[PDB]
């Protein structure tokens, strides 16, 4: 084996940074937080249906 | 990327002498048996030549250096375990390195020194990846090393001296 | 700038000895116990026998260097010589004939050689064959020239330590540019390239063979301003 | 004597209320070494000594006599509830154990590693 | 040495504000007067997005794959099953009572005070009937036992057979 | 020390409280607000499911004693819960919640999230939390409720699968990381994942002596991190220290013993807890390839973290900044007082270790000794892992050298691998080769010469 | 090591580098008390505290601590 | 120990380091480089084209610069930066720590 991607600092990182899950559970925490928190309970709730 | 490019130099006919041990000054390895310094120092350098073979630390102890100044040559004779030999150095290759870079080039914890190893006066081949080491207990020839062509202002580089050995 | 001196109770280069072992500095004083005492006061190491026994059973200065000009022996009697490997080589030849006692030792004593062979594949697959067996089989022991032919001889480290030489046309002679092959090979580079030079790679484009000099390598003015190779 | 290797020095069977008295752990307890285990026990109570004393005495110093009866049923033990006795045997010699099965129940399903091809 | 001045009250800058607080990310921002935050810090941001992100992480987790499988057929071929199981000592007990359990069927006796309820008549009720859940593995382990008894029953008849046969051969001299 | 459910319910309010303010210790800054938010909201779900766990089991039984619950817990045992739609299993659902909750309290995959972000506390907080308070109590409570899970179906699916996964995501992200404080809890995930296979295993005794090395020697380790991080000024990552052998000359081997010690490695006290889990892991599970392979990634990525920490802190290239080495290099501090620590800090690390090898070796004489001098854990459920410690067999004696060999060639690929260019390549491969052939020659000798 | 010493307001009651002068009186008066009330509160707890059998006892299933069903 | 009484903030000097250290410092690193010929010339009102410095060695300097002094400058300041003086200046008085 003379050429090994798993060296290169792409690879590196994406271990470092944990497999991205961080990342990726953030973001569709951000998902659900925006779509549940303000535009569905206080606009779409309190606005329309209070 | 610095390449080890030989010039198949060659000795002139009359040289300088630059160094010449008080001990050891005799001729051959018999002398230096018949004489009491000389065996006692032999002694004390067999840890020496124990660390040059079993460590693999290039290094040999200096005695009678001459200089060939027609073509800027160092002529050495080392003592080693065995005997006297002789050894050509080109100025081109010869560099000064401090004592702690000499003791750090090995990586093996190096033997307790004895007191006549001069540390000040220890030099650094760049070809051979060799150390010079010189004795304390030693004459040196002021007109010799006060020649021209071993002033610093003619083998300075700063390139090749500083930055040459990073032994990290 | 030191004040210790001004305090009975401070610490001194006394006390400071005992780090000598973990600390390099410049010795001061010889202790009863070195070696270098010992053998000097011990009026054993004295005598003859083991002052011949030191002068004859180790290494001799015959092999020892004696100057910064090398001429190895001529390979043809009509080649000259131009680059050679003094450490590498070596270290190379040491290590590949690890293959004629390690490895028959090795079937006739381990209890389980398949389990060896098992654990050795991968280990050669993956750090080791990078590491050094590819650089080795690139690696340049010593390269001549011989002008009737006007070709260049190449000497290399074979399985088990074998040396061979390779005849190679000058005119089928090519460098390739280290950005060709850093990307294709990147782990030999990353683990094993360091000790060749990365920037003076040539290939042979006929027999597309890779030609890996040493750093620490000495080259032949006059071989390298013979007209053949330039 | 030749007792089997259950049964104690004294061939005396503790009831529930004496094992719940000498409380045996119930990892000794499942076992079938609670009659050598308990004069261990027993001994070790009257006679106690620091953990470095158990751990660097091989022979368990004075409650020895007691420690052999429980080391032989504890090997007994846990060899039959590993089976390494057969195990071992079918190790040894595989072929040999097929043509005498000494368990055609394990020599059905053994398989020695390929690695370890002696 | 020098003589510093005191602590500058520049350490802690006062934040201005530029830009419409938007109704649309009310408590989207931790606010601050001096360090105002988003809620949540994305460091991952050469990803563009979660989906992207997925993408990457399984294609390098592919890696990971190959070197699980890898070590997996290294040990498999290379190992054997080893016996497991509850002891051989001790199946009266936590085996004894699962099964006993179902056997005695004791949560669906008649009422004590003589009530028409019992049990089958709450949100929590038994179910002696029933045959999931943590049976299967109570039956593989009481099936590994036996097999485990088995095996040294056999090597028991073995160890008596080579007596009887070694027995006879002596015996036939 | 719980007695009853509401006193445990309390205490896991009270700890979750308790890191929020440790982690949120920087009030003044925002930042660490959101870390500390983020520990919080998942506090909060495991004790909404802790809370549902325990009304369930109140609404069954008509008490909260632990004592009795366990006594009393397989009566039910055949009981069902009629919800929404399902007939759930009581003791599934009931331990379902319950591993919810320890799982998110002892950070495995998927709610570890929380974790690498709590490291924002002062390192004696981050310590303390990671080494046996915060990320243990999953592990007790699976321990005090033994019991209950012995009797899961979902336990015995979930345990081996989270616990090996987890494992073998702290173990390599923690060998890839570059930063000390989130390097250690990456070990600690790694370490609670081995802890969560270890009670799977089910020999209490071997969880409770993983979990007394873990804790010890990751609380050892943090603090020396601690003050290799305060020497270099608040900069936790090592690519900014080099050389820092001689100016913390204490931490060094400090840290040296304590990481050889975490880090499973051979001839170490840290080599018996890993050694006991391979002994007790089961076999009949469905996804056993998955949870080996995991495990043993898991167990091997000790060694590249332990290396890269020690190393890189210590003996590596000057990589920090020329103020932090000439700050301290000055000769007018040379005196019988300088140390860039502090006195009480070493003589604390030093007692900590020793206490610690003190109670390992007095649990490892109570349970691994032939005799067994522990006391009684009440629980009735034998799962035969003794066996292999005390008869093991052929087969499993020689499976055990697969581990050992890979340790063996990872150790030596991390020391004499070179990745950068030195004076000292040849004679490294130099030295390699006399290795080799030293090693082959002397277990000649040793094996057959004598 | 630490950051830079600033000034507090003195109207404003913080604990930044609090140091008190009585310290050693103040903490001989908050042990021992506290060290009391505990004692209290230790001896008065120990009344509903339970043990189990020592080494060589055994529990009569008929003696009145034993446990005992319901009578319906 | 503070004495009961009220105590204001006491800004003895701008600089939070020695500015003729700041000032000596970052000549000598100055110097250091290659495109510069005459150390003597160096002076804080010396505008870095005259001692010589190109715009492209300019970065190399500062950044060499922020290693040496322990804080990182940003672009702004740096672009600011229009003799010795000024960056001096702005060294000196910076918190390390901001
Ligand atoms: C900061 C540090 C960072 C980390 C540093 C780490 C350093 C170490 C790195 C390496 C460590 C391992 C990493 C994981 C693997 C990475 C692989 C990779 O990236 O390659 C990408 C590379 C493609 O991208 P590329 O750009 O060409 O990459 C550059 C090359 O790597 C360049 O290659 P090259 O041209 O130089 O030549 C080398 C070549 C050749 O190199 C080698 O072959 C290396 C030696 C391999 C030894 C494997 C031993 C396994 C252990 C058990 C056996 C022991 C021996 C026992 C005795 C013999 C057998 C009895 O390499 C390869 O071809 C790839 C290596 C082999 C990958 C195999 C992955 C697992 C495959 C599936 C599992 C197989 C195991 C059994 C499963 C059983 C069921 C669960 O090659 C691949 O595609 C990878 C394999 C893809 C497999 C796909 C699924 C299987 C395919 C169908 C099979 C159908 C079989 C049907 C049978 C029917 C029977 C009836
Ligand atoms: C009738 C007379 C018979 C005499 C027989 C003599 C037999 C001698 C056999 C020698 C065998 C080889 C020994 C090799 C040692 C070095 C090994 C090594 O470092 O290799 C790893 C080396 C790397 O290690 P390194 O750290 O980098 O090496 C740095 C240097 O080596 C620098 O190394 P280092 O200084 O860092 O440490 C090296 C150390 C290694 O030493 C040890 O590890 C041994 C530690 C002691 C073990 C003691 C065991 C027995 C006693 C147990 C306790 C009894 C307690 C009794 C009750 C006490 C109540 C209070 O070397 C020694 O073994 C020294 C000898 C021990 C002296 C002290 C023994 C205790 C005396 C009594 C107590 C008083 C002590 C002093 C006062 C203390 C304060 C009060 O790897 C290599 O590359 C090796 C390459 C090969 C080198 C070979 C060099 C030697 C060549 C010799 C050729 C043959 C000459 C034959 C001459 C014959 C003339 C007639
Ligand atoms: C009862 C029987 C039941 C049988 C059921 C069989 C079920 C099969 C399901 C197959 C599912 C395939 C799903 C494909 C999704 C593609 C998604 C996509 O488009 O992504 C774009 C994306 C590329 O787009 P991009 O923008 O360039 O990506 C940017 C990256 O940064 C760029 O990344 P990078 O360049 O830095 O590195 C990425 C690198 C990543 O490194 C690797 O991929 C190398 C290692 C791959 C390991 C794969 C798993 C190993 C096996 C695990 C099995 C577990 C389950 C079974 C356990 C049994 C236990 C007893 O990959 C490569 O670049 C190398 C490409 C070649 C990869 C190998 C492709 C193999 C395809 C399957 C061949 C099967 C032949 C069968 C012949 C049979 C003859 C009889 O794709 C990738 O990055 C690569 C994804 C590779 C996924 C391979 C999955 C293979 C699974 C094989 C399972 C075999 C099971 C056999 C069971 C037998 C039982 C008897
Ligand atoms: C499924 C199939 C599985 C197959 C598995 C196969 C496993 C077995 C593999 C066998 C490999 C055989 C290697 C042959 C090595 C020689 C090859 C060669 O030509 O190299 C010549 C090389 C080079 O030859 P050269 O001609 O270049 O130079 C001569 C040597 N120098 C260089 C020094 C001048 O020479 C040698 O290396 C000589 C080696 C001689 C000794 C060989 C045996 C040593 C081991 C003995 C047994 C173990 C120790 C026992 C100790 C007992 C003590 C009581
Ligand atoms: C059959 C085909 C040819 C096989 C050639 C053999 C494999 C390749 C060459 C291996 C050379 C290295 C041998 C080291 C021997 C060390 C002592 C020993 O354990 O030998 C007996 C054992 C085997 O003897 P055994 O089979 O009697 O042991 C009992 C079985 N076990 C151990 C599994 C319980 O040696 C090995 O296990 C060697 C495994 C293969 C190693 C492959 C290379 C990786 C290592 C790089 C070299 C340096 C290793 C240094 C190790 C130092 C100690 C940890
Ligand atoms: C194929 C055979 C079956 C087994 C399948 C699995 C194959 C082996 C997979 C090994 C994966 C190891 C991943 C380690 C990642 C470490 C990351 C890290 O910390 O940075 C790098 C650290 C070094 O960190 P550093 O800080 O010193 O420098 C890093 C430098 N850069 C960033 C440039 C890379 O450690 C290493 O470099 C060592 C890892 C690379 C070498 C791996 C050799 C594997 C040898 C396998 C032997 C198998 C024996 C046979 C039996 C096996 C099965 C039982
Ligand atoms: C100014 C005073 C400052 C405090 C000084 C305190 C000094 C403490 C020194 C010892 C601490 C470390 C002990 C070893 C580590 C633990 C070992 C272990 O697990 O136990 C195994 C052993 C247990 O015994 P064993 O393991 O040998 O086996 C017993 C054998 N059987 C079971 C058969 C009986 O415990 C120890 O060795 C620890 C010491 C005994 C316990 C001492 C407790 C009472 C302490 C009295 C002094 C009180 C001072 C008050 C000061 C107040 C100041 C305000
Ligand atoms: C079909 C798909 C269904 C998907 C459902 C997904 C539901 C759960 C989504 C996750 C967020 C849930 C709301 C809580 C948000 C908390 C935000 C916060 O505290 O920020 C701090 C942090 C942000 O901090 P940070 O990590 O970005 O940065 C701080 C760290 N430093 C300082 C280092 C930068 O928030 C997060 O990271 C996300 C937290 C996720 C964990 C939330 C735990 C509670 C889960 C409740 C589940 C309720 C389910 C209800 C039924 C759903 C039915 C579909
Ligand atoms: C009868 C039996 C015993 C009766 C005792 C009943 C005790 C009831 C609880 C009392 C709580 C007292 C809290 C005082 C807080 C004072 C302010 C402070 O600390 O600084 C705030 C700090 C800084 O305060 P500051 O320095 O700005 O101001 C201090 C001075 N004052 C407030 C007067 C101006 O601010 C914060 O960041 C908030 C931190 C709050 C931390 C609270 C932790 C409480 C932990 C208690 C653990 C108890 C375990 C119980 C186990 C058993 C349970 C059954």
């Amino acid at each position: 084996m003379l050429k090994n991607k798993l060296i290169k600092f792409k690879f590196f990182r994406f271990v470092q940074s944990g497999f991205y899950v961080d990342f990726i559970f953030k973001k569709f925490s951000e998902m659900f937080i925006r779509n549940i928190f303000i535009y569905s309970s206080i606009f779409f709730g309190e606005k329309f249906m209070i | 990327n610095y390449y080890n490019i030989m010039r198949q130099v060659s000795l002139d006919s009359n040289p300088i002498v630059l160094y010449q041990s008080s001990t050891f000054t005799g001729n051959g390895l018999q002398e230096f048996y018949e004489n009491a310094d000389a065996l006692t120092k032999y002694l004390k350098l067999v840890p020496f030549f124990l660390e040059k073979n079993l460590y693999d630390h290039p290094k040999q102890f200096v005695i009678k250096m001459e200089f060939h100044p027609q073509n800027k040559v160092l002529s050495l004779d080392c003592l080693t375990h065995q005997g006297v030999l002789k050894k050509t150095v080109n100025l081109e290759n010869l560099i000064p390195v401090p004592y702690e870079d000499y003791v750090q080039f090995c990586r093996r914890k190096l033997f307790n020194a004895p007191l006549f190893l001069d540390t000040e006066m220890i030099y650094f081949n760049t070809f051979q990846n060799e150390f010079y080491v010189f004795d304390k207990n030693a004459k040196w020839n002021e007109e010799g090393i006060n020649h021209p062509e071993l002033d610093i202002s003619k083998l300075y580089n700063e390139k090749a001296w500083f930055d040459s050995l990073r032994i990290i | 700038g030191d004040i210790r001196h001004k305090f009975s109770n401070e610490i001194t280069d006394d006390d400071y000895d005992y780090q000598r072992a973990m600390h390099v500095k410049p010795p001061k004083e010889e202790s009863l116990f070195q070696l270098t005492n010992i053998l000097s006061s011990v009026p054993v190491f004295k005598t003859r026998f083991f002052l011949d026994f030191i002068a004859r059973n180790l290494d001799t200065n015959s092999a020892v260097s004696t100057s910064d000009f090398v001429a190895p022996p001529r390979v043809h009697e009509n080649s000259f010589f131009v680059y050679h490997s003094r450490e590498l080589g070596n270290v190379i030849r040491k290590y590949r004939s690890l293959e004629s006692i390690v490895l028959p030792g090795a079937l006739l004593t381990f209890t389980y050689p398949l389990f060896a062979a098992f654990v050795a594949i991968p280990s050669y697959y993956f750090m080791f064959n990078a590491k050094i067996y590819e650089m080795s089989r690139r690696f340049v022991v010593r390269m001549d020239v011989l002008p009737h032919l006007e070709m260049i001889s190449v000497q290399r480290i074979g399985a088990f330590g074998i040396l061979y030489t390779k005849l190679h046309r000058i005119q089928d002679l090519e460098y390739v540019p280290f950005d060709q092959v850093k990307e294709q090979e990147n782990y030999l580079w990353a683990i094993g390239g360091h000790g060749v030079d990365n920037q003076l790679i040539f290939k042979d484009r006929s027999t597309g063979e890779f030609f890996y000099f040493e750093r620490q390598g000495v080259w032949d003015a006059k071989g390298l301003n013979h007209p053949l190779l330039n | 004597g030749h007792g089997a290797w259950n049964e104690n020095q004294q061939h005396y069977k503790y009831s529930k209320e004496e094992i719940e008295a000498y409380q045996v752990p119930m990892r000794i307890k499942a076992g079938p070494c609670v009659d050598t285990y308990i004069p261990l026990k027993k001994c070790f109570q009257e006679n106690p000594t620091s953990f470095a004393a158990k751990m660097l005495d091989g022979r368990k110093g004075k409650c020895a006599k007691e420690f052999k009866y429980y080391n032989t049923c504890l090997n007994h033990w846990q060899t039959y509830e590993n089976n390494s006795h057969v195990t071992n045997a079918y190790w040894a010699d595989t072929s040999k154990a097929n043509a005498d099965g000494i368990s055609n129940t394990y020599g059905g399903s053994f398989r020695k590693g390929l690695a370890w091809l002696n | 040495g020098w003589d510093r001045p005191d602590v500058p009250l520049s350490f802690n800058p006062l934040y201005v504000h530029k830009r419409e607080l938007s109704i649309f990310d009310t408590n989207m921002w931790m606010y601050d007067q001096v360090y105002p935050e988003y809620v949540i810090s994305y460091n991952e941001i050469h990803l563009v997005d979660q989906w992207k992100g997925l993408k990457e992480s399984f294609s390098q987790s592919a890696y990971w794959w190959a070197m699980m499988a890898m070590v997996f057929g290294f040990y498999f071929i290379n190992t054997t099953p080893r016996q497991l199981g509850i002891d051989t000592n001790d199946l009266k007990g936590f085996l004894g009572e699962y099964y006993g359990q179902y056997k005695k069927r004791s949560g669906i006796r008649s009422n004590f005070l003589g009530l028409d309820v019992t049990g089958e008549n709450s949100i929590i009720q038994p179910n002696y009937d029933r045959k999931n859940g943590i049976r299967d593995v109570i039956d593989s382990l009481n099936a590994d036992a036996g097999k485990r008894k088995l095996i040294n029953l056999e090597a028991k008849n073995f160890i008596e057979r080579v007596e009887k046969e070694c027995e006879q051969r002596i015996l036939k001299k | 020390s719980s007695g009853n459910f509401i006193v445990l319910f309390l205490g896991w309010e009270l700890i979750g409280l308790t890191s929020f303010f440790l982690i949120n210790f920087w009030s003044t800054r925002v930042g660490t607000l959101k870390a500390a938010f983020k520990a919080f909201s998942f506090n909060k779900l495991s004790d909404l499911f802790l809370f549902f766990a325990i009304l369930i089991i109140f609404s069954t039984t008509y008490n909260l004693d632990i004592l009795s619950f366990n006594n009393q817990i397989y009566l039910y045992e055949s009981y069902n819960i009629d919800m929404f739609y399902w007939s759930i299993n009581l003791i599934e659902i009931i331990s379902f919640f319950f591993i919810s909750c320890a799982f998110i309290k002892s950070a495995q995959f998927g709610a570890h999230i929380w974790l690498p972000d709590s490291m924002e506390a002062p390192v004696p907080a981050s310590a303390l939390i990671h080494s046996a308070t915060l990320v243990s109590a999953g592990i007790y409570l699976l321990l005090r409720l033994s019991p209950l899970f012995e009797l899961s179906k979902y336990a015995y699916f979930i345990l081996p699968l989270i616990g090996s996964v987890t494992a073998f995501y702290g173990g390599l992200v923690s060998a890839f990381q570059s930063d000390t404080k989130k390097t250690l809890a990456y070990s600690t995930i790694s370490h609670c994942g081995f802890l969560m296979v270890s009670y799977s295993t089910g020999v209490l005794e071997f969880v409770i002596l993983y979990l007394y090395v873990h804790g010890f020697f990751k609380a050892a380790t943090f603090l020396c991190v601690g003050n290799v991080n305060r020497f270099n000024r608040n900069i936790q990552d090592f690519k900014r220290m080099g050389g820092f052998y001689k100016y913390l000359p204490f931490e060094c081997l400090a840290s040296f013993v304590c990481m050889i010690n975490l880090s499973g490695l051979p001839l170490t006290l840290g080599f018996y807890i890993k050694h006991l889990l391979f002994i007790g892991l089961v076999e009949s599970y469905t996804l056993y390839p998955l949870i080996f392979s995991s495990l043993i990634l898991g167990a091997i990525a000790g060694v590249f973290y332990s290396y890269r920490l020690f190393y890189s802190i210590f003996f590596d290239t000057k990589k920090g900044k020329k103020a932090i080495y000439l700050q301290a290099s000055r000769i007018i501090l040379n005196s019988k007082f300088y140390s860039n620590t502090s006195l009480a800090s070493n003589l604390s690390i030093t007692f900590l270790v020793l206490i610690s090898y003190t109670v390992i070796l007095y649990l490892y004489c109570t349970t691994l000794n032939n005799y067994y001098s522990l006391s009684d854990l009440k629980s009735i459920y034998i799962n035969n892992a003794y066996s292999y410690f005390y008869k093991p067999d052929y087969n499993f004696l020689n499976a055990v050298s697969i581990l050992n060999w890979f340790v063996i060639i990872l150790l030596i690929s991390v020391i004499y691998l070179n990745w950068r260019w030195s004076y000292y390549y040849t004679k490294s491969i130099d030295s390699l080769s006399k290795f080799i052939l030293f090693s082959f020659f002397f277990f000649i000798f040793s094996k057959y010469i004598l | 090591g630490g950051f830079q010493k600033y000034p507090i307001p003195r109207y404003l009651h913080v604990g930044q580098w609090i140091v008190n002068k009585n310290w050693k009186w103040n903490t001989f008066h908050m042990f021992f008390p506290t060290a009391i009330l505990c004692f209290m509160v230790w001896r008065n707890s120990m009344i509903s505290t339970a043990k189990p059998p020592n080494y060589g006892e055994y529990v009569d299933p008929q003696s009145p601590v034993a446990p005992k069903a319901i009578k319906y | 120990y503070a004495p009961q009484k009220v105590v204001l903030r006491n800004e003895k000097s701008g600089y939070y380091a020695n500015p003729d250290d700041v000032a000596r410092r970052l000549i000598r690193l100055i110097s250091l480089h290659d495109k510069v010929q005459n150390p003597s010339a160096i002076t804080l009102k010396s505008t870095w084209s005259e001692i010589g410095v190109d715009p492209l060695s300019y970065v190399e300097i500062m950044l060499e610069a922020e290693n040496e002094f322990y804080i990182e400058l940003a672009d702004e300041d740096l672009e600011r930066f229009r003799t010795v003086e000024d960056a001096v200046e702005f060294i000196a008085r910076n918190f390390f720590t901001n």
